[PDB]
Parts: structure tokens; sequence; C-alpha cells
């Protein structure tokens, strides 16, 4: 699914800036 | 009309403060050290409780040596100086700063509630109303600060925390700039980048707005509308203009998003001739009080669990590690103005 896709992403957890 | 008023007095008040800050305020010595609240490349927060008067406060404490060594120097001065100066009621509000040989410290308003990120993981997604309650805070705090001239550029669910009364805070401002016209910096973080950034132009408030619709986007879904393993492919799709809805989204959702998520400036909403009214005339805002959320009044949909005063269960574990102040003043012409 989607949200099996955004898992995988592995950017679940807290995002840093660039 | 009123409005016009309001941002005009606001104005008024912003550059004042804007043109001569507030200075050292206390001293570290008034506090004592309760907990760790948040990490970082150059700085700690901290939850303290200050002696005379038993309030707590957080405690932001940057390491001078690393500002200088992560070339942070005017991103750390214009945080301090914007918000000292601004008066909004979704923006912390800074209570003392000081500095001594070695650190710079900004004391804030203790927000218990913990970031909307944590929040948003563990409930899975927001209902749109109650993305919608988050949303129209966001859509009045940019109106306030796009008045001043002020670019945000760093909107995402990490850095919106919850009040006790289930209203957000704003409480970093490490990347915003006084822009009225355009500016060029490659700034934020990838999933909640405008196109516009990515593809290296000159760009504006715009950006903003963009950034809302990925918002309203992640909160109403539970991910956002753009992600990937890394982020050079998540520019791929940011750019392409492709999104794809959940089906459980409105209509009315889908219509507001595809006009935040433009990737053609001169039709992207907020930007055009109308400015945020498009926005706030949204059919998907059509029952939101615009007044009541600014006074407060609307019942927030969501109160975060608080046991009182200097609670931090809303926030991570962290290792304890001392705060040293040096024999040797460090980095003192550089900081001159804080
Ligand atoms: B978050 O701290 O988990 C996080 C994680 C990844 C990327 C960004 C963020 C956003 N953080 C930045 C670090 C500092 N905080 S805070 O420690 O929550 C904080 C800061 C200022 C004022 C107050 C007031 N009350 C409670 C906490 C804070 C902000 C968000």
């Amino acid at each position: 699914t989607t949200y099996a896709d955004f898992i995988a992403s592995g950017r679940t957890g807290k995002r840093n800036a660039i | 009309e009123s409005v016009k008023e309001f941002l005009a007095k606001a104005k008024e008040e912003f550059l004042k403060k804007w043109e001569s800050p507030s200075q050292n305020t206390a001293q570290l010595d008034h506090f004592d050290r309760i907990k760790t609240l948040g990490t970082g490349s150059f700085g700690r927060v901290m939850l303290v409780k200050h002696k005379e008067t038993g309030n707590h406060y957080a405690m932001k404490i940057l390491d001078k040596q690393k500002v200088v060594k992560l070339k942070q120097i005017e991103h750390t001065l214009n945080e301090k100086r914007i918000l000292q100066a601004v008066n909004f009621p979704f923006l912390v509000k800074l209570e003392f700063s000081f500095k001594d040989n070695s650190n710079l410290y900004m004391v804030m308003e203790y927000v218990p509630g913990g970031e909307m990120f944590s929040h948003l993981r563990r409930i899975g997604r927001f209902s749109e109303p109650h993305a919608r309650f988050y949303a129209a805070q966001i859509v009045l705090t940019f109106e306030y600060l796009h008045s001043l001239d002020l670019i945000y550029r760093d909107l995402k669910p990490e850095n919106l925390l919850i009040d006790q009364q289930g209203y957000i805070q704003v409480t970093d401002f490490g990347f915003a700039k006084r822009v009225k016209g355009r500016t060029w910096t490659l700034c934020g973080t990838p999933e909640y980048l405008a196109p516009e950034i990515i593809l290296s132009k000159g760009y504006n408030k715009a950006v903003d707005w963009w950034a809302l619709g990925v918002l309203i986007y992640e909160m109403a879904a539970g991910y956002p509308p753009f992600f990937a393993d890394q982020p050079i492919q998540i520019y791929e799709k940011i750019v392409s203009g492709k999104v794809r809805f959940p089906s459980h989204f409105s209509s009315d959702l889908k219509d507001l998003l595809r006009n935040l998520l433009q990737v053609d400036l001169t039709k992207r909403f907020g930007n055009l001739k109308n400015g945020v009214n498009d926005i706030k005339n949204h059919k998907w805002f059509a029952t939101t009080d615009w007044i009541a959320i600014y006074q407060r009044k609307v019942e927030a949909p969501f109160i975060p669990k608080f046991k009182g005063p200097g609670d931090t269960s809303n926030f991570d574990d962290y290792e304890e590690e001392e705060i040293r102040v040096s024999i040797n003043e460090k980095c003192g012409k550089e900081f001159t103005e804080f």
C-alpha cells in the first residue's frame, strides 16, 4: 500500500533540515 | 479592514523591537536544570525551573564554538532577534536571554504537549476537522509573518508544539528571513521543499503556502505527499507535480491541495491577487471561524496529557550531559549583538 511504501522509505522518524 | 489596521499596528510594534533588541535579562544561576528536552548539532533545550518564582521554562543553550564551527552565526542571531520582536498567539514567547563565556541562552515559555510530530505518528493520521483546526492556525500565522516580510521556510510537524489548551506554538526561526522580494538559499526539509527551491530559482513567500499544502496532506493522510528512500528521489517527485490522494480525502480537501501543491507560481493559492483570502474563503475552511481561532475560543479537538507543571512525558529521553562554562571567553566578537 502507499502506507507500506512510506514505512519502507525509512523516513518515518524525525526529519532534519538540509 | 479590521485586519488591515491590526497588521499595521503589529508591524509598527515589530519594527520598534527589531531595531532595538533586548539583551541580557537573566543569568544561569537564576535557574535549576530539570531535564533535557532535545539535543542538536550545536545546542540543547532543557526544562528549567526559575529559583525565585518556581516557574518552569524551556531553555535553549547554544555552544558558541559549535555555532561558529557549523556556520550558524547569522541564523542564531537572527532567530533571537525575531523571537524578541514578534507577538502572535501561535508564536512562542521569549522570556529572557543572556550569554556567558561558552554559551548563548534563550529562555522561552515551556510548551508541555510536545511536537505535533509525535502525536501524529502515534495516532496515525488526523481527521479532517482535526487537521483543519491546526491548518487554520498556520494560515493566520503566515498571514502575520508575511505581513512583516518574514518567510518562514521550515514548516513541518516537528516544528509545531502543542500547548496545554491544544493550540499550536511555533518555536524555531533558524531559517526565517526578512525578504520583501526574492531570495535564493537552498534550505528546509526535503519532504517540504517547494519545487522552485529544488530548481534553484529565486523564490518568495509562496514557498510557505506550498509547505502548508504538504503539512495539510501529511496531517490528513499520516504520510507526506512526496517520499522516497533518499532526498534526491524526493526532489524528482516534488518537481513532477504529480500527487495522489488517499481515497478518504474529501473533494473539498483535494481541491484545496491541488491549489496549494501547485507547481506554477502564477496559480498557487496564497500568491494570487487576493492573497490569503483565497485560502480563508475556500470551501474546506467554510466551517472555520477565523476570529474565534485567533482568540483561542474554539474547543481544541485534542488536549495533550499533562500531569502538572514540569511534566515531560511528551518529550523523548536523552543522556544528561554537563553544561560547561569555560574560564576563557569564546567567540566574543561574533556574538556581540546577542
Ligand atoms: B524535535 O525536537 O524532536 C525535532 C526533531 C527533528 C527535527 C526538528 C525537531 C524540532 N525541535 C527542534 C529542537 C528544539 N525544540 S524543543 O526542544 O521542543 C523546544 C524549543 C523551544 C521552545 C520549547 C518550549 N517548550 C518545549 C520545548 C521547546 C523545538 C522543536
